[PDB]
């Protein structure tokens, strides 16, 4: 149930600066 | 009457990493800030007539 | 405290209502009364000045101030009730106190039965009055006579606020300085939202606390002085009176009262 | 040094409570104290019998109050019997808030 | 009054004065547009 | 007669002591009888991809049921009979395996441990026993609102990443995970470096690093490879997850605003913030006295049942915020509260508040260390953690740099205009929109 | 470095003291006042006592008492046992001063006024309500109350029925007859034994003697039984263990050990445990069993605990008593009996390899006994058991008289004459 | 309420002094054995 | 409830303040005066409504 | 207010439907409170002193027989209508209705 | 509840149906003509103020 539940993509959805998978967000979250 | 001079040498001997100005609290601050600006702006002030009174 | 605070916003706004209504007829009381009233805030020192001259649309109360007191009448009693109704909606959530000065709780009564036939009769008895008033002397209480047109040179020298505004313009006069009269006009009003603050005794009610209920009537005495010297002659005899007066009302409101509590509460021991 | 002035206050504190409206009432003076959070919480720390009592009494008497009717010479609250007993719990309540805010303070 | 008065505040008071500052200056500039001294103007 | 200061700086000092392979030694001496012996590896739930999500979890419930030395029921016949207890903890970046047993106990202590770790005798009937078991402990951690809500905190707050993943992992990747798969795993992830052997208690460090056996020694580039993959940042989302179930008598709500990697001088500062706010249950006895005003409104108007703060503390990342279960009617009188005490520290931190949270972690921080198994696992996960430091000392004079001033600066970096990450499992049908919880955190007004 | 040292005064008030190395000191008055002090007129008192800790004593206001710990962030910890009642204080090296002044106003200056308790009232509610959410609770408590008579059948939570009845003169009663000086101990793990004594001096000497709630023990088998809605079911089988610090007690807990299941690994199945064997043998899939040991002192219980579903919960019981009956037939290979002794030694060890358990092990040491007894000592008595003796111990519970308690839908919840 | 369906749940009580022992406490709360 | 007019009505009820309301038993004749204040405040309304009708 | 509200609509409004249900309920309990033996013996005791010397039983079904909604309606209001209460109870009885409300709750302008 | 402004002032507390209350997700743009026709009031209203100052 929980488990099984995961969230949508939100790349496209999602900033540029958070768009990235494998890297920091707080070094570019301030900018957005 | 009082005496508590006890306390105030505890509270000013305190480790805090303060300077005595302000090492006793928040007013300390206030008043220090208060001053600093009424010298900074008189002194703008004074420069201010000073370069008025240059002319005739 | 915010139904007192509601009250005292009413009874200024209904103070400001009453001042523009009266000149709407513009006869040589409302005329002059309303130059000297409005005038008398140009004893602002940087603004003032300017100021007057926005409130009265000009120079002087022509056509343009006559107009606006004929909108702003208008449109405050409607403000007013929303006030009203505001007030009531704070009264509403600690109900109605008593001569006791306790609380009622353990004797509460409906208001529909009992009360709904009081205040019935209350109107009846009110009524009465304005009808005995209004059928009988329509013009007694109406001290101003002035049912001529104004002419602004001419001048009653005689100018006076109405017996509701009476007391203000004694204010007024004590004090030498115009500013100073202004700032002491206001605060005879203004004063009433310090009360609370003031209050010092441990029983909200005077009933039970003679000193006070001499110092009450006589503050009420006091204003009904005040009042008479509005209608005076602004001369020695009148000045040196209202001068007593304005320092009693002040003393009684900001000092003598507070003190009174103090002692009632000492004396019975509390 | 109070013998004298005191002993005229002591005489003038009977006849400022005959003065009060209280006494004549029959209410005891604790009692009459404008209810505010302190007095609150003090009324609410009564016993049944200290605390059903001011009830009875405010009942009584907001009962004449209505009726415009004083209570009988003989049945009146007496001066030499001043109750104090909201004073004692109302002392405390303060107490406790007057610390609360030494504590807030520092 | 008293109650109000603490020891402890203080840099409350500090930082009140930094958005009081700041809320200070914006009245200033409101009631410049308004007020349209020509000092101001010239300013 | 004695001080605290000085109780402090008397304090045994850890030894820390490498093998040649990286084998982390470490070690609290007591002279004590018993002790726990515990070796700390740091291979947890965030290296897993999304197949192997569950990986980790599902070696944790094998890895006290055989050995090629000590096959069935042999490891647990062996810890019993001395009368030795053996934990195992999985984290997302920590797995964890300890004993706690007699000081004498060491001997066969250290070495069942050792095996514990490398020979793990896996067959299919223990796979297929255990697949059944994970999706039964599932579908009873869908049964708590608290678990289940932490969860969606890390998802929605790490939404794209291999860190929002659950430990447990996903229902169907226990069905489908190969047995080729555990394998991997294992050996890309408990080659040390990573590991650390820790112990605290009546032992004598020469011997625990001289008793120390390394079965095998991770040199491989896969090693370093797997590790390669480990350490990169997780992106930080500021979203919610609303799962509303109406059903349900009480309503969690965990919101959090991320936070410092594992050291950070903001990351004790942090702290002493949150002892300020701290933590209330129905059965407090303080309520309405108690010092932190969430908790006094919560005790004084029957707000809320419990409330906790937190700061989840990993190396790219951080879950900061607290948690509140409350009724269905009061979720947004609690957030509200909340909030409000969040603002209150970046702005108005007085002195005296932040002096009294002080001591509190001080207590907390000392309290938590008693006992064996404590210091254990304080000295394993703080190798992996800060490294090879043991800031026990240190504490209390970073924790005494603390000022009211230190405490406002470093609380508004992360609280302050900054976007939330805000889950529950409802009654939520009262909770915050999330803009409205958003604007909580600047203040204008409220 | 320096080891307790206890202390026995005129009062009879035990105070022992550590002064360790690390920064956390941790004082606890342990009073001798149990659940098992209440009458049918007084129970629920001592619940509603623990839990009006904080309430304004004599020199401190509640608001002071709390806020004052926070602001040095210590905590007051109140341990109630149906013997004993430890008060618990910990806080930091620098403020034991500030904190221990808090300790004796709770503890010899309660003032519980009218409007005060009064509102602690419906916290009682809530308290019982967040404990009876685990079955053990219920069960266990429902087991001393079928078991006992009188005195420790009384259970820790006030009885729904007493909750706002709890009168305040009820409370000052208490305090006044139990949490007095014959009945009490001091116990520091990190304060000045001397200064401890000399503060234990000044506010420590109260009288009052022992059973003016109306001490005494007695065991009556009995059996509660609660019906629910609840899948699983719970109950518990057990007759008088042996009494408190006596070697048959002892053995029993040598016994205990050889059946009892408490899980000494993760996710992990235990071999060692026969109950646990026995009963999975002749057991379904999903089960849970646990052997259950109580010693108190003027009787004990004995037996086990099982957790079965609704058609299992006969087999399983049984399966377990039948098992307990094997050793209490004789049975009982002395490999198993070593192995167990070594799991009891190992257990105690790690249960006072912590402040708090320390603290808490010697309190109730000096409740008891009158001194510390070390740890080599406790371990050199648990080796003492003979192999035989645990048999011995065995055969008492299955010829003991029997005391059942069990929850959730009993249709196979064997009864008395059923086993 | 949590779950007991597998063969995790061992729970019951015997310990060596202490029986049984309930404790409440501001800062926390419990019920042991 | 059903048919209780006034807490039909969610406006009704509002109009409860007059009738259902505590209302203490002592009490001068002075507190008449909040309601002839409203009295007024509407007499006047009426009344300057038909004056402003003609002036 | 339901119940006094019930006294008027009785009083105003009855409908034949309405009594004739009422009228068979009161058969029922005047003919089942006279099953055995105790019962019949204080109905004929008690019926004596107070009716005097008949035992009204058989003619009741016709009395019973004779109510007509009118009749019904009739007879009410000569007891409830703009009749004033005999009130009390034993409160909490804060909430409870000043004798005035009662009071005009036996006569129809509204509610 | 403490120092929450909203509740505090029974006043306040009556405001709170601009801020707290429950609104539909979904919602055309037709509705914002509520709000609009609310702020054409107003709207006429200072401005009638103005006018019936001068008129
Ligand atoms: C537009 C003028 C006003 C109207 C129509 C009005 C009306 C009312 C009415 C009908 C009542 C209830 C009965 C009573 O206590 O007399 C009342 C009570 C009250 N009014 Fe006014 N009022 C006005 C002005 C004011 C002013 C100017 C203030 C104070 C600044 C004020 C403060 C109060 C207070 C404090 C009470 C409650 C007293 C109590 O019963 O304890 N009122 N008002
Ligand atoms: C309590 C609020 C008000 C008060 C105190 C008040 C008072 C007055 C007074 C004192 C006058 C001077 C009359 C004279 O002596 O000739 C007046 C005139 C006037 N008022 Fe009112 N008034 C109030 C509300 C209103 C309202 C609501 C309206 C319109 C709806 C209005 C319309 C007028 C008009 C048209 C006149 C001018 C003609 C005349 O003298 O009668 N007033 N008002």
């Amino acid at each position: 149930s929980h488990t099984d539940i995961k969230v949508p993509d939100f790349s496209d959805y999602r900033r540029p600066e958070v768009l990235d998978s494998t890297k920091s967000s707080k070094e570019s979250s301030e900018a957005r | 009457f009082e005496n508590r001079v006890a306390e105030k040498q505890k509270l000013f001997q305190e480790d805090n990493g303060l300077p005595v100005h302000l090492k006793g609290g928040a007013t300390d601050n206030i008043l220090y800030r208060v001053t600093m600006t009424l010298c900074l702006g008189g002194t703008l002030y004074s420069l201010y007539c000073l370069g008025w009174a240059s002319f005739p | 405290l915010e139904t007192w605070n509601i009250g005292v916003i009413l009874l200024l706004t209904v103070m400001a209502t009453a001042f523009m209504g009266y000149v709407l007829p513009w006869g040589q009381m409302s005329f002059w009364g309303a130059t000297v009233i409005t005038n008398l805030l140009s004893a602002i020192p940087y603004i003032g000045t300017n100021l007057v001259e926005w409130i009265w649309g000009g120079f002087s109360v022509d056509k343009a101030t006559l107009t606006r007191f004929f909108a702003f009448h208008f449109i405050l009693p409607f403000i007013i009730m929303a006030i009203a109704m505001v007030h009531l909606l704070f009264l509403h959530e600690t109900g109605s106190n008593n001569p006791t000065g306790i609380s009622s709780d353990v004797d509460k009564i409906p208001f529909h039965p009992y009360y709904t036939i009081k205040d019935i009769l209350g109107a009846l008895l009110l009524i009465l009055a304005l009808m005995l008033l209004v059928l009988f002397a329509p013009d007694l209480l109406g001290d101003p006579d002035n049912y001529t047109p104004a002419n602004p040179l001419n001048t009653p020298p005689h100018i006076k606020p109405e017996w509701y505004f009476l007391f203000a313009y004694a204010i007024l006069r004590s004090i030498p300085n115009k500013l100073g009269g202004v700032l002491a006009l206001a605060f005879s009003i203004l004063i009433l939202a310090l009360i609370p603050l003031l209050h010092t005794s441990k029983q909200r009610s005077m009933m039970f606390r003679p000193l006070s209920q001499c110092l009450f009537w006589a503050l009420v005495a006091d204003l009904l002085t005040l009042t008479w010297i509005g209608g005076q002659p602004v001369e020695h005899p009148y000045i040196t009176i209202g001068q007593l007066a304005s320092v009693l009302y002040f003393l009684l409101i900001l000092v003598l009262m507070p003190t009174a509590g103090t002692i009632e509460n000492k004396l019975l021991k509390w | 040094a109070v013998s004298a002035s005191s002993r005229w206050l002591e005489g003038i504190r009977k006849w400022y409570y005959n003065a009060a409206g209280f006494n004549k009432l029959g209410l005891m003076r604790d009692d009459t104290i404008h209810e505010n959070d302190d007095v609150k919480e003090a009324i609410r720390r009564l016993p049944e019998n200290l605390y059903d009592d001011r009830v009875f009494r405010i009942k009584r008497a907001l009962d004449l109050s209505m009726r415009q009717q004083i209570l009988p010479k003989e049945q009146w609250t007496k001066y030499e019997e001043d109750k104090s007993y909201l004073e004692p719990y109302l002392k405390e309540v303060i107490r406790e808030r007057k610390e609360r805010e030494e504590w807030a303070k520092k | 009054l008293t109650r109000f008065l603490g020891p402890r505040y203080r840099q409350l008071a500090r930082n009140w004065v930094p958005t009081a500052s700041l809320w200070g200056a914006v009245g200033a500039v409101g009631l410049v547009w308004a007020t349209d001294w020509r000092l101001i103007l010239d300013w | 007669t004695a001080t605290y200061a000085q109780a402090l700086q008397s304090v045994p000092e850890t030894q820390v002591s490498q093998l040649d392979n990286g084998l982390r030694v470490a070690s609290e001496q007591s002279s004590q009888p018993t002790c726990t012996v515990g070796v700390w590896i740091d291979a947890g739930s965030r290296y897993e991809s999304e197949k192997n999500n569950g990986a980790g979890y599902f070696v944790e419930h094998l890895a006290f049921k055989g050995t090629k030395n000590r096959p069935g029921n042999a490891l647990e016949k062996e810890v019993e009979s001395m009368g030795a207890h053996l934990n195992a903890y999985s984290t997302r970046e920590h797995t964890a395996y300890y004993i706690k047993a007699l000081s004498k106990d060491l001997p066969k202590a250290v070495e069942l441990l050792a095996d514990i770790v490398q020979n793990c005798s896996l067959e299919d009937s223990q796979i297929e026993k255990e697949r059944d078991v994970i999706l039964q402990e599932l579908q009873e951690n869908d049964t708590s609102m608290r678990d289940v809500v932490f969860n969606y905190l890390h998802a929605t707050a790490f939404q794209g990443t291999p860190l929002a993943q659950s430990v447990e992992g996903p229902s169907e990747n226990v069905r489908k995970l190969s047995r080729a798969d555990l394998t991997e795993y294992l050996s890309r992830h408990y080659k040390a470096p990573r590991m650390v052997l820790a112990a605290a208690g009546g032992l004598e460090h020469r011997q625990l690093l001289d008793l120390a056996q390394k079965h095998f020694s991770g040199l491989s580039g896969t090693y370093d490879e797997d590790a390669v993959p480990t350490l990169s940042p997780c992106r930080f989302t500021g979203s919610q997850i609303c799962h509303r179930e109406d059903g349900l008598p009480l309503a969690h709500v965990a919101i959090a605003v991320e936070g410092p990697g594992w050291a950070h001088p903001d990351n004790v500062a942090l702290q002493v913030a949150n002892a300020i706010i701290g933590h209330y249950d129905c059965t407090y006895g303080g309520g309405a006295h108690l010092s932190s005003p969430l908790a006094s409104i919560a005790a004084t108007n029957k707000l809320c049942q419990s409330f906790q703060t937190f700061n989840i503390c990993y190396a790219d990342t951080g879950l900061l915020g607290a948690h509140f279960v409350c009724d269905h009617m009061s979720i947004d009188d609690m957030m509200f509260v909340l909030q409000g005490q969040w603002m209150r520290l970046c702005t108005s931190a007085t002195e005296s508040e932040v002096l009294r949270g002080k001591n509190l972690l001080r207590n907390a921080l000392v309290s938590h260390l008693d006992g064996t198994t404590p210091v254990c696992e304080d000295i394993g996960r703080s190798l992996l953690t800060y490294g090879r430091r043991i800031p026990l000392a240190e504490w209390e004079s970073r924790i005494a740099e603390v000022d009211a001033r230190v405490v406002r600066e470093v609380c508004s970096k992360y609280f302050y205009d900054q976007c939330p990450a805000v889950a529950g499992f409802g009654p939520i049908e009262q909770l915050p929109d999330y803009n409205r919880i958003r604007s909580g955190m600047f203040w204008l007004r409220f | 470095p320096q080891d307790l040292e206890f202390t026995r005064l005129p009062n009879g008030l035990v105070i022992a003291s550590l002064e360790n190395y690390a920064p956390a000191s941790r004082i606890g008055l342990f009073i001798k006042a149990g659940s098992r002090y209440e009458n049918s007129n007084n129970l629920g008192t001592s619940h509603l006592l623990r839990l009006a800790s904080s309430l304004t004593t004599k020199g401190a206001s509640s608001f002071k008492i709390t806020r004052g710990i926070e602001a040095v962030g210590g905590k007051l910890s109140v341990t109630s046992t149906r013997e004993n009642m430890a008060y618990t204080v910990e806080c930091l090296r620098d403020d034991v001063d500030i904190l221990m002044e808090f300790l004796l106003n709770v503890t010899t200056a309660p003032e519980f006024r009218r409007w005060e308790v009064a509102a602690l009232q419906p916290q009682l509610r809530i308290d019982k309500a967040v404990a009876l959410q685990n079955p053990q609770a219920h069960v266990i408590e429902n087991l001393h109350a079928a078991a006992y008579r009188n005195a420790l059948a009384n259970s820790l939570y006030c009885p729904d029925y007493r909750i706002g009845k709890v009168t305040p003169v009820e409370l000052h009663d208490y305090v006044q007859n139990h949490f007095t000086s014959a009945r009490m101990a001091l116990i520091g793990l990190g304060v000045s034994h001397p200064v401890l004594k000399q503060v234990a001096e000044q506010f420590l000497n109260i009288r009052g003697g022992l059973g003016l709630s109306g001490a005494k023990a007695k065991y009556h088998g009995g059996e509660i039984r609660e019906q629910n809605g609840d899948s699983l079911v719970h109950a518990a089988l057990v007759a008088e263990s042996a009494a408190i610090g006596s070697a048959e007690a002892n053995a029993f807990s040598v016994l205990q050990h050889v059946l009892g299941a408490g899980p000494h690994v993760k996710r992990g199945s235990n071999a060692t445990s026969s109950l646990y064997q026995a009963v999975a043998k002749g057991v379904h899939q999903p089960f849970d069993v646990s052997a259950f040991n109580a010693s108190y002192s003027d009787s004990g219980l004995f037996g086990f605990y099982t957790i079965s579903q609704a058609a299992s919960a006969g087999d399983v019981i049984k399966a377990a008593y039948n098992q307990v009956k094997t050793i209490a037939q004789g049975n009982l290979s002395n490999p198993d009996v070593q192995a167990a002794k070594n799991k009891l030694k190992a257990g105690y060890l790690m249960s006072v390899e912590s402040s708090e358990g320390f603290l808490d092990e010697v309190g109730s040491q000096a409740l008891a006994a009158g001194s510390y007894t070390p740890p080599s000592t406790v371990l050199q008595q648990i080796d003492a058991v003979a192999d035989a003796d645990v048999i011995n111990a065995a055969k008492k519970f299955v010829s003991g008289r029997k005391s059942m308690a069990a929850s959730g839908n009993l249709g196979h919840t064997p009864f008395i004459d059923e086993l | 309420k949590r779950s007991v369906l597998c063969r995790e749940s061992l729970r019951g009580q015997a310990a060596g002094r202490p029986l049984v022992a309930s404790v409440s406490l501001n800062v926390p709360a419990s019920v042991r054995y | 409830m059903t048919n209780i007019r006034k807490s039909h009505p969610l406006m009704k009820i509002v109009n409860n303040a007059f009738i259902d309301l505590p209302a203490p038993s002592n009490i001068s004749s002075w507190w008449n005066f909040g309601s002839l204040l409203g009295i007024c405040l509407i007499l006047q309304i009426l009344t300057g409504l038909f004056l402003a009708m003609h002036y």
